[PDB]
Formats: C-alpha cells, structure tokens, sequence
C-alpha cells in the first residue's frame, strides 16, 4: 500500500499536492487535545493512505 | 516470544510472576495472557470442569511472555485466545513438499526431487511448527549455493565437497553443514556430536538449538 | 560565575536518576580522625545546583564515566530574566492609583544604602522562586544577611527594576553593587556550616 | 497573616446508642477553645470560590446526620475544630502550639472511633467514614510524635 | 489464591498434635475463615452487577435508573418483572391499550 | 566544558559584559508628567520611567528641544 | 530551504536512519539547561512600533513553567509578516462647559440616544448656547417629534401583527400610491417614522424588507408570513507563530544533545 | 518507536499544545489591586 | 454485598480466636493481637466500601455504555463587556480579532477572547463586544466589575467594565438532569404518544423546555431556544426529527411561543447592615433576571421556588423576602412563557 | 477504586505502628511483615476480582436481563460411548488427557478428556464426555466420525458418537451483541411510518413498499411479488398491520398501477457522418432503461429526461426536442412510469 | 501519607490546584519580613500534608 | 586552520555575526516621495529605498518631526 | 484565472502610480488538453489537408495555440 | 580555496594540504557593493517604476 501510494502520488496535479500539504498542516497543528495484517497492527495507516488517495478525502488526501 | 510452563500442586499465580520476572507485582497483567477467570490457578480438575476453557489446574500448561511483550496489548489479545496455536504461528506455516520422504533421501544434490502432496481432503498439504523447520532445513541443505532465481548465496556447496574421504574433507563437510544450518537466524547454534566413516560412505549427526 | 564539576563511575545508570537542578553537598576529611588533629572539622568545600549530566566514554580505551556540573546558587538569579510586557493596560472603572508607575509592571526600589536596596531587591523575587524540595526554597539555604556598604557617603537611591532590558537578576545585581567600591560573591557560610551565604 | 477560609467550612465551624470499645467525653482542648473565640469575634478573611468539592462540601452537609443525630453532629464539629486547630499552628503562627498536649489528641481519636462506628450502621453514608478512618491514623501519628516536636523546637 | 498458600513458607499449616491449644493455628484459622468469607462475598458480587440477578438495593437502583420505582410491600421478583416489562410498552396500538387496561385492572 | 558556564546570550556564543548594558540606538517613550517651572519632562518606557529622581524639577530631568 | 522539522507531521516526513551500538566508538550526550526560556513571541518586521500603529506583538507562556524561570523572554523578528431629558442634560453641563467643545459634547448626546444624528444634535446645541434656552418650537423645528407625549418612556404599545396590518391599511389607502413612486417614498417614510419609534420594537432594514415585499405584491402577498416577518425578525498569524514557537523551544530541558563517534560510513 | 517514523510518543508531551496568552497580574502587578 | 463495620468483624475475629483452641490469648486494649485484628478489620471495611463504590460506578458506566444515550459537554461562559474611552473617536478604529480580556483579581484569573471582528466608528464614546470564556467551567461566571483589563488596547480606552455578571457558564451535565432525560428516553420508547413527541422535540441540543398541546386530530408543539426565539432552520430541523417520532395519520404544527413581561419589584431584608451595598443589589437583580430566563413553557409563576432560589445565595446573610402584587401564582397559558420583566430592589 | 499492593501494605504498617508498641522490626523476614504481606496480597486479589466482575457487568451484565444469549468461545463437547468385546473383569483406568483421534482422514479434528473415568467391574459399555481441542465452529463434526482412540487396548472394540456435536460456539465482538439488542429495541417501535414499513417488510414477499400518509386515511401499496400484488397477500398483510396501525386511524391497502408513456423524440447530431442503426438503437435502449427505472410517485419531469438523454455525449448531441410530449407528466401516488412505445429520430 | 496525598492532589480540580499554588506562594512570601511514626520527626510533614484536604484549610492543601 | 573558514571581516580577525547587521549611528537620505494624506515620507538611500512597503500611506511609513 | 479586481499593486516603487486594477477576468489560463480535445483537433487536422475549404481554414486559423474560438 | 606546502624536515617528512568549502565560497565572496556617484539619466525620457 505505501509502495503504491508513492506510485499513485506520482500522477497528481500541482494543486492536488498543494492541498494535500495544506490539509496535512491543518491536521498536524491540532493533534494534542514484517508487514502482516494478522496478529499485528503495524501496517495500519499505510492501507488508509491508498484508500484515502483513490477515494479522495479532500483534493489530495490526508496523511 | 514466550516460555512454556506447567501448573504445580498448590502453586499460586503470585509465585510464578515473582520467580520468572522478579517482581510479584506483574502477575496482574500476566493472568490476561492466559485468559484466566478469577480462580486463575485451581488445584482440582473436577473444578476445572466448571467452565474448562477459562481456567488452569494442576498439570496444565501456561504461557510466559518475555518482559518486553508483557505490556503489549496486542500480545495480550493474541496469547489470550490462540493458546497452543502460539508455537505454530511463531515458527510458521507453509505447503508440505516432502511428499516422498523415502525418495528424496535417495537422490540429494539432484534436482526435481520435491513435490506437492495432499492431506485432509481437496487441499494441498501444509506443514507447521517443528516440522516446518524440518522441511525447510532439509530442502535448504539439499540446494546448491546459487540456484534460486532471487536472493542467491542461499544453499550449500555440498554438491562440490565430494572427495577422497580423508579427515580434512570430513571437517570441511562438517563446517559447511554447520554454516548451512546456522544461516537461519531462528536457530541459535549447531554442533556436531558424531562423524563416522564407512569406506566410501560418510555418516554423522548434528544437534541444533532451536529457540524455545 | 562559580562552577564545579563531578566525575562519577559507570556502575549505575545515573542519567535516569539524577534529575536536573538538584542540590549536592560535598564534605572532605583533611586528616586522620583519632589523631585529634585540627583538620578534623568536616569542613564543607562547596555547595551548588547541578545543571548538566552526560554520559562519557571512550570505548577504544574500554572505560566510561558520568560527568555532572553545576554552579553555586548562581543558576536561579542568572536564569530569572526580568522580561518586559508590552500590551497590558490594567485599567479600572472610575478609580486609579495615586502613585505613578502603577497598572504597568514598573517596580521601584528605594534605600539609602546598598544593604537596604539589596534587601529589597532580593526579597522582592526570592520567595516566589519555588521548587520541588521535599523539605523550603532558596531563602532558607541563602542567608543574604550581614550586608553593609558606605551608608554615609551614599544618598537616597531610586534604582529601577527594568534598568536592563530583559536581563537577569545578576545583571541588575551588578548595578546595585556599584563595583569596584563593593565586593559581591558567593561563598560558604563558616559561621553557619551546612549552607551558603550571599556577601 | 491567615489564609482565607472557605465559606462552607466557615459556616460549618461556627456552630441511647453507645459503643462498647470507645466512648466520647465532649471535652475541648485549650488550643481549640482559643481558635473558636478568634473565629467567633474577629472577622477572618474568607474565599468566594468553592471549586474544591471534597471534605464537608456535599458530604457532611448532604448527609441526614445533621437532622437525625444532632449530638453525633456535635462530635463531628469538635473533630473538625481539633483537626483545624493542629493544622493552624504548624502551617502558620507556630506560637499557639505551646497549648497543645498529648491528652488533647487522645480524646479526639476516641470521639472519632465512636462516631465512625455509628456511621457504619448506615449503608449510604460510608463516604464520610472513608475520610475519617484515614484521619483517624493521622491523629495517632501526632499523638505518638507531639511530645518530641515541642522539645525539639 | 488463599492466605494459607502465600504466607511465609517456614510457618506451620496444620494443627499441632503435641498439645490441644494452638494460638498459631487459631490466628491462621480465623484469618483464613475471614478472607474466604470475603472471597465468597466478592464472588457473589457479580450477580448484583446484572439486572437479571440484582436484588434489594441494587434492584432498586436499577428501577430508579429505569424510572420504575418500588411499590409499597413489593417483593423483588415482581418488581424486577415490572422493571423489565416496562421497556416493552408498544404504546399507541389498540391492543397495547387493552393490555395496559388489563394491567391497570 | 566546566569553565564555559559564564554569562552568555544568543544562539551563537557571545561574551555578555558591560557592552551589553549599553543601549544601541534611539528609543521611543511617552510624556507622562511635565515640570512646568523648568519645562523638563519625564518620559515613561513601556514598563519603566526615565528621568524622575528625588530632585523635584531643577537638578535632574530630561531636557526638551528649543 | 525548508520549514523547520519540529512540526509533528514534518518531523515524520524526515527519513529515518538506524545504527546499533555495535558501531559506537565514543559518546558524550546529556541534558543541559543552557537554553531556557518561558515567553516566546514572533514580532513583525521592526518598522512597526507600538506607539504609532496596530497590534505590536502577542506572546505565549505556560503558568507552571514561569515559576522556575520567571518572565524569561525569547524574541525573534520575522521580515515576512425625550425633549425634557435633552434639555436637562444641557442644563447639567451648563452653557459655560458646553461652549468649550460643542462638536465633542454633541457626540455625548448622540452617543446616549441613537434617535439623534450628528447634524441634529449639532444644531440644537448651537441654538442653546446662542439663545441661552431651548423651547418646544426649537425642538420640533430641528426634527418632527411629538413633544407633547409622555406615555412612551414608561409604556409603549406592543404592535402585534394585526396592528401592523391596520397601520399599512392607513398608510396605503389607494392603488395609485404603488404606481406613483414619489408619494410612495413619502408614505413609506411616514410608516417607518412612526413604526420604528412609537411601539416596543423598531428596525429600518427589517421594516424595509417587509415594505419591499408589500409593495411588490400590491399589498396582498400570497402568504401571511409577510406580516409575520417583521414580528419574528424583531425581539491569526500572530497567534499561530507564537504558539508554534512555544511548542518547539519550551522543551529544551529534558532533551539530549552532544556528539557521537559512530563507525565511518 | 520505529514504525513509520513514529519516533518517541513522549516527544509531544502534555505541555506541547496546552498553554495560554501571556499578560501581567502574575507577580507583583496584582498585589496593589487587592481592593 | 452487605456492608460490614469494624466492630462486627473484630467481634467475629475475637470469637473465632477464642473458639479456635486458644484460652491463653487475651484481647485487652494495647495488645499486639488486638491492634492487628483491628487493622485487618479496617482493611476489610475499606474493601467493602470500595466494592460498593465500584458497584455504583459500574452501574453508571454500564448504563452509559448501554443504548447510545450519553451526557453532553459543558457550555463555555459568555457575556458582554463595555468599553469607555477618554473622548469620542475622531476616526474609525479597528479592533484586531482575538483580543484578550482578563482581570486583575487573584480570585478570577480566567481569560476571555473575542470570536469576530469589531469596528469602533467615530463619534462613539463607548462600544460593547461579546466575549467567550476559554476555560470550560463555572469559573467564567464572574461577579459584576471583574473583567477590568484589555490586551493590545490603544491609549484612547479609559475604562473596561462588565455591566452584568455572566451567570451562563456551567459544569458537566448534572446527574439528576441526565437521569431525568434518560427517563424521558425510556418512557419515549413506545412511539405515538405525548411522551414520545416530547422526547423527539427535546433531543435537539439547542431547543429547551418544549410543550405539547393535543387537540382532536391536531398535535401542536410549542418549542423555543434558550433565548426564547425559534429560527426557521431550527424549526424545520425539529419538524424533520419529529417526523420519525410523529404518530401517523394525525396533524402536527408548530408556532413558537409568545413571551410575557411582569415586574416583580422584589424587596429583601438583609441581616448584615455593613454588607449592604449597590454591588449586592446589582447581584440580586442579575440573579432574579437570570432566574426569569431559562424557564420552560406552561408553568405558573411560582413564588416559593423564586424565594428559595434567591435565598440559596446565602442562607444567613439574606433574612427574608416579600412581594407587593405577585403573591398569587400567575397561571401561564400553553403558548405563554415568562421571560421578560423589570426588577426593582426595595431594601427595607 | 482498586488500590495496589503498596498502598495496602503501607496502611497496614502505619496502623500496626499506631496501635502496636510491641512491634518495631519490619525487615524482610519478620513473621509479622510477611503475615501482613500475605493479607495484602489476598486483599489485592479480591480487588482484582471485583474489578473483573465490574468489567463483565458494564460489558454485558445490564443487557443479560433482556432475552438474548452471550457466547464465550466455549470449545465443542459431546457425549461419546465406547464398547468392548467381552464384559470387563477389572476396573480399567481412563486417564485425563486421552486423545480420541478422527477415524476419517479428511477430518483433522481431535478431542481430549478433561477428567478421569473408572470403568465398572462388569459393565459392557460406558459413556463419557469429551471436549474438542479447537474452539470455534471448526470443532463441529458430523455423526459417526469419532471411532478411534489413541490409548487403545485389546478389550476395546470400537468407539461411536450417536449424537452430533451441537455445542460448537464462536464469540463475536461487543458491537455485534449490542447491535442484536438494538435490533430488538428498534423492533419495539409501533404507529409510525418507519415502524409500519419494517413490520410490512418482516413478512416474506414484501419489498419496495411505499406508504402514503394523510390525516384522513393511510394507504399502503407495493409491487412486491414480480411487480404485482395478489389479493391473498393483501388479506394477509392487512391482518398483520393491525398491531402496527395507529389507534383510531383508518388503514387501507391497495394495489399498484402503471402509466405507459408514449414518446417520439428527435435528436440533432453535430457530426452527421457518425449516425447509424447501432447509434439510434443504443439511444432508444438508454431512453427506455431510464424511463423504466422510475421511483413510485415520481413525476416525469421533461427537464430530467433532457439532462439524461443529453448526458450520453455532450459533443455528439447538439439539439433535442420531443414531438409528442408537451410538458411534464404528473402521476398519482400509486402510479409508476413505464416505457410503452419509444421512437428516436436523428437529424 | 505521600501516596494518598498525591492521589488527593491528582483528584483535585485544576482551579483547586491553582489556588493551592497561590496559597503556597503566599506562605512563602510570609516566611520573613527510616521514617517511623514513633520517636522520629522526619515524617512530621507527611501527617500535616495529609491534612488540609480532609479539612478545607483553604481551597486546596498547603505544602 | 580548517575550522577558521567562517564569516570574518577586517584586516584584524573579527567574528562577523548578527552584531554587524545592526547599523551604528545616523545616516542621511533624500526625500523621493511624500504621502500627503498621512504626511509620512519615504527616503531613498544611495541605492536603496527605506519605508515604502505594500501599505500605501497609513500602516507603514517614516514619521516626520512636529 | 484570478477574479475581477485582483491585481492591486505593481510590487515596485510605484512613485507616480496610485493604484492598479483589472476590469475583466482571466480566462486563458487552462490545464493540459485532454485526450478528447486532442482527438477533435486531430480529426480537423486530417480533414484539413485539402486547402481552399472552410473546414480547412478552420484548422488554418486554429493552429495558433492561443486561439480558442 | 587554499593549497600549501607542509613539512617538518626535523622529522624527515613533508605533505601538501588542500582545503575548501561546500559551495559556500561563491555566495560568501560575492559582495553586493554600493555605487555612490552614478546618475544614469536620459534626455526627456524616464522610467515609471521608481528605484
């Protein structure tokens, strides 16, 4: 997932990337207030990025 | 990773945590790993018959994490329910290709020797745990050093070591086998316990220390 | 500034133990106890506040050590910077203070001698400088008494708090001292062993 | 130089069954007498906030012991006055610690045990007992340590 | 675990045959009996945490939270039954109203 | 090292001394009070007042341009 | 040239590098209290100055932190960034006091009562000072008001919906008013003049809205909401920079810093 | 922590974001206004 | 389980020790065995009390986890602040957003901050802007004349003062109000009834104190917000919510609520003659006016609750309260709400 | 709330020192200190017992009252009977932990005996309970599968299980249990549109039910069964909905009708060279599919039809018009639009 | 004593602790201008620190 | 040596830093443009212009003596 | 493609300039041509090889990139 | 930016030392100086931008 998020990101337009950066900053500034899906949770956010990229949470995405 | 243990006559759950991890204080997190109801260890089996899966009694096994995995919630959740499936998951599952056990031991260092098999019904055979290790070691040992299509420098020069059976050749073979076996990080050490000669036949045996 | 360093052995992991800003007292035995020499006094050599702890070791030479260093009660004053607040009015409805320099953070110290001014300067900020000592604060450990100066030749003073822009109390302490006519330093209290004194 | 007192505590402080182990005597200490007069006559400063929702706040006034057992409510006041008296001197103005003696705290604990045992019958109001048992062992440490403090000081 | 098993491993665990009076055995027996009675009480506490077996004050709490208070001289079983039934009013239906009248009758 | 623990300031190491006490440049202030007899004012800094000693009006004050 | 990596997401964006103890020749790492500040602020470019313009600065601090180190500042410049009452009031200050600053004393009366505009209260004061008194003829001449009406300050009627419906039927009695705009302006101003003042509640823009709908629908709109409407309608960069600056550099103590001699790679 | 460059979770402590605007009345300014 | 006190456990231990083949032992006071027994008994008492408290907490937490019914969070305090300038402004001034309003008294060091822009037009000697308490708690309910400080303020400002205490901040939702709302929800499970409509109307966080009037084939719901108004968007949201909960085949309509004004003219007798002052009068006026607001529809103007509410401030300081004309409870119609009213205090 | 070992032990020490003057030594090794440590350990264990009980209570104890069942991953078990060649003449031993292996090669399931059993002196048959090693549904086995024993003997003939293993159990998450109970709580709604719709959908052969509400009458009609409603289903559903209807409000059930639309549209194409039989056929198929998929009581707005037909390709289509469609067609609540006859001209 | 003091202070409200800090600072201004319950004075503060929470000696404890 | 290669200036070795950025003293300039509404000018240095930001006249400029 | 009245300043000295403004919006800012646009352009190019035709003059005058209509 | 002979003939050994900086030399050396006496005028023409 991470390795093909990099691949999906290669195609993105300049505005999409800029909005991705802005969304990332917006999430960031308001935080405090061996890949195997079986018997482990290390590869959690990697699968979300792909799904958020292909489906489209915002113009670019988040995280 | 983990250590195995068994319930002894009138041993309290406090006593185990204190002996292995030092502080008695840790028993509280230690019961969640073994998924135990309040009567965590109980002497009588007719009392285990109350609700068998949620208790341990005299003679039953127990699981003992390493201290780093003691506090992990994922290790707690996995050890709670898997129980005996721990060993199998921890040393791996894959397809069985030792279909002809009598046969592959007649032509080693030759190709085409292994093959899928069928166990159960309608499904390819699979091997697990210690036998997962017996398979991979036996195959790996009988594979020449640069013959898998990726990640070469895998295998042995056992096909290259045939020689005049003088002892230096035998020590060379010993060292190659030991290097072979010690390649997999899962095995601690190997050592020879016997090497023996019968004219044009080598024979010997090796002891390997597999992690608990 | 007075500074001291201590070398410690690597037997124990001191990095996790010795929290910063702790107070360390050192006592040195000069000569033999039973001989009844004049040196049998357990005189304190130095006391101060640690401000740094670091692992040290050259594994080429197969040896490691832990080093701790601090200063003799100069850390509180030097770090305490009297800053400046720019945008605070502090008004009141149809009431006001008859003294000027009120509402704003201006503070004026007045005295006819250094010991009168210095008492007011130290006493203004010392109590509120609080720390996590299980037993007190710097006022119990520092006497800062028995001060004197040329009272007869010095008139009345109006020394301002903010004479130095966001400077430390040591910077403001220097102005009050008026060196070299008066000598200021930190040293052990011989009259009261076990604690320091501001002279 | 006195910290202002909460409104609750200030209102609280300004004014058959028998247990076999410990019994009360309704005796007040000299130090407790002097404080009571000070609060009665002089207008001590008082706070306006009531953030601290502990002690007598909604526990000693919420319970029905005030209306049901007023005699028992007189024991609780005496313990508070005796508890507030000892805390007064040590924190500030230690000159009043000369009047305190061993027997002053001895009788206070006995009064504590009696009211505490009576409150054990009620199943609702065990919250009050929760603090009293902790306070009970606090007085005993002063009881076994107060004669040394005065000689040391 | 229980107070006998963990206590200092050099101390006795059973009656002395040399003499009939054993203050050691009396103390350990009393403490064992008290802490096993507390253990029984604590195991029975699990039932009071569920409405299916709560009784007396805990059933009253459950009723009060559900809004069904206890009728004068009402036993625990009928009071629990009414509390459970109270959720299933299915009000508005004609047969519901007939059931409510039969209950009221 | 041990000896470095002296008065210092800035991200880059700089020896703080009697040079730092001296102001560099010009600063602004507001006129709070005026001595009408001598026409010498006392100006207030944001949290400090300049001039303004025990001398009422003549022997110490801030001069004004003419 | 990139923004500082002390931000959370930007910190994660840096590539990680591993090194075990097996490559360590010597180490010298430890805490230090050399850097210690309590107040952090990011002033704008140094031309802007507090005594001659807009907001100068906006700092940030923690209440617990300043106890150990009080008021320790850290500054960085960033190049980038009622006839009776009216008469009584004039009689209260007096002609001697009012004569000194008629323009600004006028603003006092207009501030207290928003019924009078600056011009209206400017003219009455000039007439007061010159003549020395103000009568009911002067007041009404300045602006048309009912001076002989003392009801309103104690009690003023509610104007429920049917009353508005009745007052519109008085102000618009013939159909030509819609067609002739000139009188329509006179009519609506007279409606608003009484409707804003005489009753409990007054508003220009709301009442205007109703009148614009009323006019458009020729006084009979398709819904009674037109008569409800008036009744239901009447009854960062500085902070962000200072915050993030505190976030990075407050935690100087308790961090580790030094020099490490790893193996040469 | 090594996973995805998470780093140390204690880096973003409880004092990272919790704060408040800076003004007087903390020391010496409030003592005169106790009317 | 049943609560066991120290004395009973101590007696039971003594009886077990005596019966346990032990005559030598004695339980006089001062002995080591008696002290150990008492300590053990107190430990068991502590365990039973903590068990009962954990059972109560468990019941509350299970009821929270059950259903999806949970309490709502606290509301930030807010109010109006008044600015007094030395002279009327000659030109228009702009107030930067996020201006900080604070106080100098040590009892209330809580900060405030503005949310929107404001502009001070010329020839205006005063301006009022709303403010919101950043801390979420009851500390924002400051008395009159507390907020006397402004950050980034020009020299023009002469004085800062709030004319009225906020009395709007609140703590976390009260256990009793949550309990009552949960009762409403439980009684409202049977749809198509008065209580079902009631809960469906009350479940919106903005609306407060609705009423239902059931004419033949013709429901009407009298809904209002904390301010006593009913905006069209919120009215439509209430209608849409009630659509799921509305009995089928019967008319529903809504028409807000009509306010009514009464002057109480209350008079209060104060024990302490020194404490009497204008500040206390203003505080009593604000308390009474606030009591008048946040009142639900279709309830008589009960005077007993009014006097108990104003006496709640201080039982000892406040002696007695009386009234002139509203001694009889004023019955309010279904579409009446008592919210306005001018309060004059006449101290004896 | 629960308190740890250290706090209880410290309280015990402090209260002993307050009470007892005899005792002053508390080194590790005093009989008294370890007496207190034993007491404290048991107290902490009781605290953890109450903690676990509270956790169970908050998790499922309140819901247990209302009739639903909880599952705790209990391994499968069932009665099994063994037979011997001849009656025994000795008390044979049957150890706990004995393995009963599957006789069928395809079944890798295995079972173990938790408790020891002692054969009678002369009984020719005995039945024992055996628990599976593997939890879940995977431990279920059909009848007549368990016919081998690992600890075999000469006397033992064969083994069989007459009854099948039904006690196989699998445990779900708190959400799936909480959802099941919600499904029941929500089922206890009546006299509402949503509740009426659910109660109609309860009965089989009910789909796409539409409800029309009026102060006077309530009318329900559906095309559940192959696009048509039968009289028998109307009778059945009228009786079922009696519990669901409001009290004093009339309820009526009727069928669903359709209105076939006739349309002869014309389309102008920018590039006339592209026209062909396939293109107009595809256009007619798209139009008829669009006109078929219309919701109940959906008015045939010409604007949507224009949007739909033009959205096939914006470059292709330049102008569109309808010869035989004047305006939008309004339909009753019970009517549904259908394609009767469609024709497309190309210009 | 230390343990239950710390538990009390954890259980206090932020305003409570703020007022306790104020009272501590006031006391500090007014300064001028092994453990055994028996035969030991080192633990004197622990018994006093345990008080001022069971009794409302000011809105929060002292020292 | 190798480490000496840093910012430096003068015949004598001097550490150039943020002190050198600060001007010492007073400098002369010529009035190029005036903001008549605010009466705040912008002065030109020999090859630089001071004041003169995006702000037309009020929010940034150079004050003039009164 | 900024809106109307967006360009306010010249970002220089502007000694003799008071203000700058634009009365019309920018519409020529466009993204890269899609496949469909390229196919349309290419079909006109294929049909425009014979000169002296209107369809030929269309491509003739459309060859400049800036021209749209 | 520097090359120098090095050698202690007492120890009978010599070396050559070269040192430089990682592309900081161009910027650091390029000083934007100031020209004082240049008008740069034109006959009856001028630039509308100032500066």
């Amino acid at each position: 997932a991470s390795q093909r998020v990099d691949e999906g990101i290669k195609e993105l337009d300049k505005n999409a990337r800029k909005t991705r950066d802005r969304n990332n900053q917006e999430i960031s500034r308001r935080e405090n207030t061996i890949y195997n899906p079986r018997q482990s949770t290390n590869g959690l956010k990697g699968n979300i990025d792909n799904m958020a990229l292909i489906i489209g949470y915002g113009d670019g995405g988040v995280s | 990773r983990f250590k195995k243990h068994v319930v002894q006559h009138e041993e309290t759950m406090q006593a185990i945590a204190q002996r292995y991890y030092g502080d008695v204080s840790y028993w509280i997190d230690l019961v969640e790993h073994n998924n135990l109801k309040y009567p965590y260890l109980v002497e009588t089996d007719e009392e285990k018959m109350k609700d068998p899966e949620r208790l341990a009694s005299t003679g039953d096994t127990l699981i003992i994490p390493i201290e780093s995995d003691l506090t992990d919630v994922s290790a707690k959740e996995i050890n709670s329910r898997d129980k005996d499936v721990l060993v199998e998951l921890a040393l791996g599952r894959d397809l069985n290709i030792t279909a002809d056990e009598k046969y592959f031991n007649e032509h080693g260092t030759s190709d085409n020797i292994l093959a899928f098999s069928t166990n159960g019904n309608g499904d390819l055979d699979t091997v697990k745990g210690i036998d997962n290790m017996k398979q991979q070691l036996q195959a790996r040992l009988l594979t020449p050093r640069g013959s898998l299509m990726l990640h070469p420098n895998y295998g042995s020069d056992l096909h290259n070591l045939f020689g005049l059976n003088i002892p230096e050749q035998a020590t060379l073979i010993e060292m190659e086998v030991l290097r072979t076996l010690t390649s997999d990080n899962r095995v601690k050490s190997a050592n020879l316990i016997d090497w023996k000669i019968q004219g044009n036949v080598y024979s010997g045996q090796f002891s390997v220390e597999i992690k608990s | 500034s007075s500074v001291f360093q201590i070398n410690m052995a690597g037997d124990t992991y001191w990095d996790k133990l010795v929290m910063a800003n702790d107070i360390i007292r050192i006592f040195i035995t000069p000569n033999d106890d039973p001989n009844d020499k004049e040196g049998k006094q357990e005189r304190l050599i130095q006391v101060g506040m640690v401000s740094q702890v670091s692992k040290v070791g050259s594994y080429g030479n197969d040896q490691t050590q832990f080093r701790i260093t601090g200063q003799s009660f100069v850390k509180p004053f030097m770090k305490f910077g009297l800053g400046v607040i720019q945008e605070v009015q502090a008004v009141l409805p149809e009431v006001g203070w008859l003294i000027d320099g009120d509402g704003d953070n201006e503070v004026k110290f007045t005295g006819s001698s250094a010991h009168e001014v210095m008492t007011g300067i130290i006493r203004r900020f010392i109590p509120y400088m609080k720390y996590n000592y299980t037993e007190n604060t710097i006022d119990n450990y520092l006497d800062y008494d028995d001060l004197s100066s040329w009272d007869e030749f010095e008139k009345l003073t109006e020394v301002s708090a903010f004479t130095n822009f966001d400077g430390s109390l040591k910077q403001l302490m220097d102005m009050v001292t008026a060196r070299p006519f008066n000598e200021l330093f930190f040293k052990n209290s011989e009259k009261t062993p076990g604690k320091a004194q501001l002279v | 130089n006195f910290i202002p007192q909460p409104q609750g505590l200030l209102r609280f402080l300004n004014t058959s069954f028998v247990s076999k182990f410990y019994t009360p005597q309704l005796q007040l200490s000299e130090l407790a007498k002097k404080v009571l007069t000070n609060i009665k006559t002089d207008d001590i400063p008082v706070l306006e906030r009531e953030f601290n929702d502990n002690t007598i706040i909604h526990k000693a006034n919420d319970t029905l012991l005030k209306v049901q057992a007023p005699r028992m409510y007189m024991i609780l006041q005496s313990i508070v006055l005796e508890a507030y008296a000892i805390v007064n001197c040590f924190v500030e103005n230690p000159s009043s610690l000369k009047y305190l003696t061993e027997e002053d705290v001895s009788i206070t604990r006995e009064n504590l045990n009696y009211v505490a045992d009576y409150l054990g019958n009620y199943d609702d109001y065990n919250s009050v007992v929760l603090d009293l048992r902790d306070l009970d062992l606090c007085f005993s440490a002063i009881e076994l340590q107060l004669p040394l403090i005065k000689k040391e000081a | 675990a229980n107070f006998l098993k963990n206590l200092h491993p050099l101390l006795r665990r059973d009656r002395n045959k040399k003499d009939n009076q054993d203050p050691n055995f009396a103390l350990i027996d009393a403490l064992n009996e008290e802490m096993n009675q507390v253990e029984k009480d604590a195991i029975e506490s699990k039932l009071q945490s569920s409405l299916k077996t709560s009784t007396s004050e805990y059933l009253d709490k459950f009723g009060d939270w559900f809004g069904v208070y206890r009728k004068t001289d009402e036993k625990d079983d009928v009071y629990r039954a009414r509390i459970i039934k109270y959720l299933l009013l299915k009000r508005g239906t004609n047969n519901a109203i007939i059931d409510a009248i039969k209950d009221y009758l | 090292m041990v000896v470095r623990f002296q008065s210092s300031m800035g991200r880059s190491l700089k020896r703080v001394d009697s040079d730092d006490l001296n102001v560099k440049g010009l600063v602004l202030a507001t006129v709070s009070k005026i001595n009408y007899k001598y026409q010498s004012v006392e100006v207030k800094v944001n949290n400090l007042t300049l001039g303004s000693r025990i001398g009422d009006d003549g022997s110490l004050a801030v001069p004004y341009p003419k | 040239l990139r923004k500082t990596p002390f931000n959370p997401t930007e910190w994660r964006a840096l590539d990680m590098i591993k090194v075990p103890t097996e490559d360590f020749i010597e180490e010298d790492v430890g805490k230090s209290d050399v850097e210690t500040y309590s107040i952090f602020t990011a002033t704008p470019a140094g031309m802007l100055k507090e005594l001659n313009g807009d907001v100068f600065s906006k700092p940030q601090f923690h209440p617990e932190l300043t106890d150990r180190y009080g008021y320790t500042k850290f500054e960085v410049e960033n190049i980038y960034l009622t006839y009776s009452k009216i008469m009584k009031d004039l009689s209260n200050y007096g002609r001697d006091n009012i004569s000194k600053g008629i323009d600004k004393y006028t603003s006092k009366l207009s501030s207290k009562y928003k019924n009078l505009k600056k011009a209206q209260a400017k003219k009455i004061i000039e007439k007061f000072v010159k003549e020395g008194k103000v009568t009911e003829k002067e007041y009404e001449k300045i602006t048309g008001n009912k001076v002989d009406d003392e009801l309103t300050s104690d009690n003023r009627p509610k104007l429920t919906k049917d009353k508005l419906k009745s007052i519109l039927k008085e102000k618009f009695k013939t159909q030509d008013d819609f067609n002739n705009s000139k009188k329509k302006k006179k009519a609506k101003t007279d409606a608003l003049k009484e409707l804003t003042t005489k009753y409990r509640f007054g508003n220009k823009t709301h009442a205007t809205t109703l009148l614009d709908e009323y006019i458009k629908y020729k006084g009979e709109p398709p819904n009674d909401e037109a008569f409800d409407k008036y009744l239901k309608a009447i009854e960062s960069p500085l902070v962000m920079f200072s915050r993030m600056l505190f976030n990075w550099y407050h935690g100087n103590p308790n961090f580790y810093a030094g020099d490490i001699i790893v193996l040469g790679d | 922590i090594l996973e995805d460059g998470k780093g140390s979770p204690h880096r973003f402590a409880g004092l990272w974001n919790q704060s408040s605007d800076f003004m007087g009345g903390l020391m010496g300014e409030d003592t005169s206004k106790e009317l | 389980m049943k609560t066991r006190k120290l004395t009973n456990i101590l007696s039971k231990l003594i009886d077990k020790t005596m019966a346990g083949t032990s005559k030598i032992t004695d339980f006089t006071p001062g002995s080591a065995s008696r002290s150990l027994l008492e300590a053990v008994s107190l430990e068991i008492e502590q365990f039973y009390i903590l068990t009962k408290e954990n059972i109560d907490w468990g019941i509350q937490e299970g009821i929270i986890e059950a259903f999806d019914f949970q309490k709502r969070q606290s509301k930030r305090a807010y109010g109006d602040v008044t600015i007094q300038f030395y002279q009327p402004l000659d030109m228009r001034m702009y107030i930067p957003a996020g201006t900080t309003f604070t106080s100098t008294r040590q009892e209330y060091p809580q900060q405030f901050e503005t949310l929107v822009d404001y502009y001070a037009e010329p020839d205006s000697t005063e301006i009022v802007v709303e403010v919101y308490c950043k801390e979420t708690g009851v500390a924002g309910n400051v008395p009159e004349g507390t907020i006397n400080t402004i950050a980034s303020g020009s020299s023009l400002i002469r004085s800062v003062n709030n004319e009225y205490s906020f009395n709007t901040g609140t703590k976390e939702e009260s256990q009793e109000d949550f309990k009552r709302r949960f009762h409403s929800f439980v009684e409202s499970r049977g749809r198509a009834t008065n209580k079902s409509v009631r809960y469906g109307a009350l479940q919106i966080p903005d609306v407060e104190g609705v009423y239902v009037y059931e004419e033949t084939g013709h429901i009407t719901v009298f809904a209002h917000d904390r301010n006593g108004n009913l905006s069209d968007t919120l009215k439509e949201d209430i209608i849409d919510a009630l659509q799921d909960y509305r009995p089928s085949g019967i008319m529903l309509d809504v028409t807000g609520v009509e306010k009514e004004e009464v002057n109480v003219s209350a008079t209060v007798t104060i024990s302490n003659k020194s404490r009497i002052g204008d500040t206390l009068q203003k505080h009593i006026e604000s308390v009474i006016r606030s009591y008048l607001n946040n009142l639900k529809t279709s309830d008589d103007l009960i005077i007993t609750d009014l006097i108990q509410a104003i006496m709640n401030i201080d039982d000892v300081l406040i002696y007695d309260v009386s009234f002139d004309n509203l001694d009889e409870n004023i019955i309010v119609p279904p579409q009446g709400i008592i919210r306005a009213g001018e309060i004059k205090v006449e101290l004896k």
